[PDB]
């Protein structure tokens, strides 16, 4: 075969490294050359199962590889529940990463076998595993204590207790992905800063009970923090946006969506001190000025990102600051301005400097004409500008 | 901003130096090269391209500005990557000399895809490799891995 | 209340321009639309042209690939790809495929099993798994497990019983006990009744009576009191009366100028009405309504199974 | 192809947010719209109707209906933010489609989705579907789910959103049928339900004469008050004026049968009746109902 003569194995195992393991198995059947090839150690290391809900699959891999399986995806296989994740947990003690995303029927039982048997965990995505209590955060930090990541994503029913119990044992956690847990409340937020100071990233979003009370105490423990979260925490205030630019300082992706009473102020306090914001997603912060763009201009170098959706009183004076950054003339590549219903062709005029930009956002922006849009389009060809037109 | 690049066999690609750093190599090699004002404007050598792959490769990058998975691939590469046997192995080699990530994830996950969906026999037809099993071994290890 | 046929109706059958239409049929908005009924609408278009003699004319494989690729883990049949199965497109399916003999290309005991899970203790069925009671499910239960030859397989007499006491004083059937009597429901009732041999549980004069009152005069056949007539019941109605012996009691032959007159002349097709756009829908019920008044160009068609008689004679003719 | 799928996503997004202005919005339509003439929103909110303009359900409708196949077929994972809003979406264009129904019941079984907010979304589903039989279906699994006094703001919401249905849809079945469900499922036949959705909706059937599903849910009041004298006559003689005031309805000939045939467990005075009737009436519709009347009054 052509295959063979001219490909040798280190890209035929990249080949085979993209293959299920119902597929893997028949390459197995093929030669003497291929079985050697489908076997090979490289391509037992991950399992991404996209198969029939109807398992013992997942027992049944935990057998043919044991003590190779590293990294397990199990994301909406609704199939499996406690017994086959003992199994597979008995049987696979060497994982570090496991996905259980939109696993439904798991229970506190398995983060007990993970416990018990998966003490090399480093990563455990339990987004939507609704039927997890407190008592899983508490086995969790017993059994799993050099964790890395964890995702509670609408976990609904944990608490500040159970979030105690987790960081307590976790105490090494780099990423804690809480989105949804609407019972989570500023207590939750002390117990992290109190043992997380490791953390880089922290999502919050829809946690609206949280306040200045809690955030703030997360900048002063999680100096570290790069990405943060806080879209939908309504009750957060300029005080949370001080304590980001005093203590953190490596900050590069802050999302505040629908977080009213942020204003100028705090931004000004957040830009000078946080020379390294890649993202910022401030939809709907509507009491935002062109001076908040005129401090990023300033004071965010390297910024990439930036969503003013809804920040309706952004005018194409603060675009224009924008577009004459350092960050605009080459670092900025997608810009949302959808209901800022003050911008006009002239902002499209100003944006034709970010030879950058690949994506663009004016929806609802009725000020804007089809002609400013083709004439950007046609100044910078490579930029996808975005409107109801 | 463009650069000359000379295949395998001698002739010369004018390419933007932008959509040419989609490779690592010959942004590597750009980075070794000068800064030089003095030279003869010599090209990038390639020597392990010949200019027909390279032709393809370029054609790649320019079209672009822009997990175990083959259901990926986007649609004008899956009509770019119809193209022979052996052209496909070579624009894998290239992917991989020219370390251009994007292209060779495609065309890996477009040979993955010739293997998907088949039977062994199927298989060996597709990418005409000898079956060196006898029987008695071929009926066992659709033994092992037949669980399935 | 009623239509009115214009002088210039269609008056004969124009066979080849039905034929042509349900061959050409077939957009993406309105695709996306319909697709959740996707098993039934192959189920018309496909029985029809074998109605007419042309199953030929349909690509057999695409059709039992996309069959096969519909059975679910659970047995169940969906009406597309991807869609959730329910009863409904699992009967469709298995009509399909006892048009084209394969009943095998799908696995006939997970069929069974998913049909057989879906009886409920006091003899009712759902629809799938979330539990929903209606007569029509009883009626699709015991269709696909006659064409199987597995009706053995669910409780009859549990399934007889509550068909039962969903019997309206005025002799009709709804969805469940307490409803509105239905022409639909009725159908689904009776030919309920007649795959399970209970008919004569049946008062065949107050049915026949409620039924033979569906007549407008116009000549076409309403679902409910007060409603349009429409082509759809005209078939529903016709199809009870003649499973109960009452045919006799409307006007067949004013009947058959009313189905003739929603036929295009231009494009083929039926529609639901005269003047209204046609649909593999109304085309079906139309052929299939004129085969039971006695137009000849047309394959006999069973009133139960919606099937030609040829089809479930080649079933009725076997280890059974 | 791409900048459509851009577009699509920009339209669930508005729709979500229409929902957060106002949360009381209580009626969807189609806005006929075929082109994009201005850089706003297809979704229009005006008071508590939204309004969809209808140059854009083209591009709408197939990206979502794909979209949730392609997660339902284990091809692309959606969140579930994304699942709630996508299904949210696909039921507002095409509340027949089952199978986004069922995913909101795993949801709502999860416990991610409050049921309640299944209610709201059927309800306004109807306002524009208010046939949708898959509608009714799924709003009877979500009712069962809250039954394994909050009971009577149920039962009442419901009878609203029935009465919504059914005076947007003429002999609305379905509407009707979910009607007597609720009264057997969730009232569990309470006399005094029965006595109030009696009077309550002889107003409805009063101006709705035509409508052969609101009498069979008053035939239903009254059959299920005997399985427990003065209502059987008064709905009689409610059939009496009826039928004197609009002629030629075999509606109300035909409720008048059932109610008569209840209160037979006295036939002169119905041959009277009708006697009196076919002498002096114009319509001829009447005189063929009146007929028909007199032939099934002699089988008995
Ligand atoms: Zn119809």
């Amino acid at each position: 075969g052509l295959i063979n003569k001219k490909l040798p194995k280190e890209l035929l195992l990249r080949i085979f490294s993209f293959l299920d393991i119902v597929t893997l198995c028949r390459c197995a059947q093929i030669s003497k050359a291929w079985n050697i090839l489908a076997l090979d150690g490289s391509n037992w290391q991950r399992i991404d199962l996209f198969n029939f809900q109807t398992g013992r699959v997942v027992e049944n891999i935990s057998k043919r590889c044991g003590g190779f399986l590293r990294k397990l995806s199990l994301r909406g296989c609704i199939g499996v529940g406690d017994s086959s994740l003992k199994t597979f947990a008995q049987n696979c003690r060497n994982i570090e990463h496991l996905n259980l995303n939109g696993c439904t029927k798991i229970t506190d039982s398995t983060c007990y076998s993970l416990s018990r048997f998966c003490s090399k965990l480093k990563h455990l995505d339990l987004t939507s595993c609704v039927s997890i209590t407190n008592s899983s955060l508490k086995g969790i930090s017993e059994g799993c204590r050099n964790l890395e990541y964890l995702n509670l994503s609408w976990c609904d029913q944990i608490t500040k207790d159970g979030i105690e119990a987790l960081v307590r044992g976790c105490r090494g956690l780099k990423a804690l992905l809480l989105r949804g847990c609407t019972q989570l409340e500023d207590e939750a937020l002390k117990h992290i800063q109190n043992y997380c100071h490791e953390l880089v990233s922290l999502n919050l979003q829809s946690c609206s009970r949280i306040t200045d009370e809690g955030v703030v105490q997360i900048c002063r423990g999680c100096h570290r923090l790069q990405a943060l979260c806080l879209s939908g925490c309504s009750n957060l205030t300029d005080a949370s946006l001080t304590a980001l630019g005093l203590n953190c300082p490596r900050l590069q992706i802050l999302e505040a969506a629908r977080c009213s009473h942020l204003t100028d102020a705090g931004f000004t306090l957040l830009a000078r001190n946080c020379h390294e914001l890649e993202k910022m997603d401030l939809e709907e912060c509507i009491l935002i000025t062109d001076s908040t763009l005129i401090q990023l201009s300033i004071h965010c170098p390297k910024l990439q990102a930036l969503s003013l959706s809804h920040c309706e009183l952004i005018t194409d004076d603060g675009i224009l600051h924008l577009s004459n950054s350092t960050c605009g003339h080459e670092r900025l590549r997608v810009l949302e301005l959808d209901n800022c219903l003050l911008i006009t062709d002239v902002a499209l005029e100003h944006l034709e400097n970010c030879r950058g930009l690949e994506r663009l956002e004016l929806y609802d922006c009725q000020q804007v004409t089809r002609a400013g849009i083709k004439r950007m389009r046609a100044q910078l060809p490579h930029v996808k500008v975005h409107a109801y037109f | 901003p463009s650069i000359k690049l000379q295949s395998s066999d001698g002739e010369i690609f004018e390419v933007d130096v932008e959509i040419a750093k989609q490779s690592v190599t010959i942004k590597t090699m750009l980075e070794d090269l000068g800064m030089d004002d003095e030279g003869d404007d010599d090209p990038v050598p390639l020597p392990n391209v010949n200019a027909a792959i390279l032709k393809k490769v370029i054609q790649w990058c320019t079209h672009h500005k822009d997990e175990k998975r083959t259901d990926d691939i986007p649609v004008w590469d899956q009509e770019f990557l119809k193209v022979d046997q052996g052209t496909l192995f070579e624009l894998i080699l290239a992917a991989n000399y020219l370390d251009i990530k994007g292209l060779l994830d495609v065309t890996c996950k477009t040979v993955a895809n010739m293997i998907k969906g088949k039977t062994p026999e199927e298989i060996r037809k597709t990418f005409n490799i000898k079956n060196d099993f006898t029987e008695e071994e071929e009926a066992q290890v659709r033994k092992e891995n037949q669980w399935c | 209340k009623d239509v009115i046929i214009k002088s210039d109706a269609p008056d004969t059958l124009l066979l080849e321009k039905h034929a042509d239409y349900i061959a050409s049929y077939g957009d993406d908005y309105e695709y996306c639309m319909s697709e959740y009924l996707r098993m039934s609408g192959i189920y018309w278009g496909l029985t029809v042209m074998d109605l007419m003699g042309q199953l030929h004319r349909m690509n057999r494989e695409e059709i039992l690939a996309f069959i096969k690729s519909c059975q679910h883990e659970c047995g169940g049949i969906s009406a597309s790809i991807g869609h959730d199965p329910h009863l409904l497109y699992t009967l469709s399916a298995v009509q399909i495929l006892t048009l084209y003999d394969s009943i095998n290309v799908i696995d006939v005991n997970k069929v069974v099993e998913y049909v057989k899970g879906l009886q409920k203790e006091d003899g009712s069925f759902a629809g799938d798994i979330w539990g929903e009671i209606d007569t029509r499910f009883s009626f699709c239960a015991v269709a696909t497990l006659a064409l199987l030859g597995k009706l053995d397989a669910i409780n009859v007499e549990k399934a007889i019983e509550f068909v039962l006491s969903c019997m309206n004083f005025d002799g009709g059937f709804g969805c469940r006990p307490g409803s509105e009597s239905h022409a639909g429901q009725i159908y689904c009732c009776t030919g309920f009744l007649a795959i399970t041999s209970q008919l004569h549980q049946v008062n065949s004069d107050l049915l026949g009576w409620w039924l033979c009152e569906r007549q407008l005069p116009s000549g076409g056949l309403n679902g409910r009191p007060e409603k349009l007539p429409d082509v759809c019941y005209s078939w529903w109605v016709l199809a009870s009366l003649k499973i109960i012996g009452r045919l006799h009691w409307i006007d067949r032959e004013k009947l058959r100028n009313f189905i003739l007159a929603c036929q295009d002349e231009e494009t083929g097709g039926f529609a639901d009405r005269p003047g209204d756009m046609v649909d593999p829908f109304h085309t079906l019920f139309g052929i299939a309504g004129l085969s039971l008044l006695g137009e000849e160009q047309i394959k006999p068609v069973n009133p139960v199974f919606c099937m030609p008689e040829e089809v479930l004679q080649r079933v009725n003719v076997q280890p059974e | 192809s791409e900048e459509v799928a851009v577009l699509v996503q920009r339209v669930v997004k508005d729709i979500t947010n229409a929902f957060r202005r106002n949360p009381h919005i209580d009626e969807i339509g189609l806005i006929p719209c075929p082109e994009a003439r201005y850089n706003r929103s297809p979704i229009v909110l005006v008071e508590n109707k939204l309004g969809v303009e209808s140059w854009c359900v083209k591009f709408l409708l197939p990206y979502v209906h794909n979209k949730l196949l392609l997660y339902r077929t284990r091809k692309q994972w959606l969140n579930r933010d994304e699942l709630i809003d996508v299904t949210c979406t696909l039921l507002l264009l095409n509340p027949d489609f089952t199978t986004a129904w069922n995913v909101r019941k795993e949801l709502i079984l999860s416990g991610t989705l409050n049921p309640i907010k299944d209610l709201h979304l059927g309800k306004l589903a109807l306002t524009k579907f208010p046939k949708s039989p898959e509608t009714w279906i799924h709003r009877r699994w979500v009712l069962q789910q809250l039954i394994q006094e909050r009971a009577q703001r149920l039962i009442q919401e419901e009878m609203e959103v029935c009465g919504e249905a059914a005076g947007r849809y003429p002999s609305n079945y379905n509407a009707w049928s979910h009607r007597i469900w609720v009264l057997q499922h969730l009232a569990k036949l309470d006399v005094k339900i029965l006595l109030d959705e009696l009077s309550s909706t002889k107003h409805w059937a009063s101006m709705h004469v035509s409508d052969h599903s609101g009498f069979h849910y008053r035939q239903f009041l009254l059959k299920s008050l005997i399985s427990q004298p003065h209502l059987l006559e008064e709905e009689v003689e409610f059939s009496t004026d009826l039928i004197d005031s609009y002629p030629g309805h075999e509606t109300l000939w035909c409720h008048r049968r059932h109610i008569f045939y209840l209160q037979h467990h006295g036939l002169e005075m119905e041959h009277r009746f009708i006697d009196q009737v076919l002498s002096t009436c114009r319509n001829v519709e009447q005189a063929r109902f009146a007929s028909a009347y007199r032939k099934w009054l002699v089988t008995l």
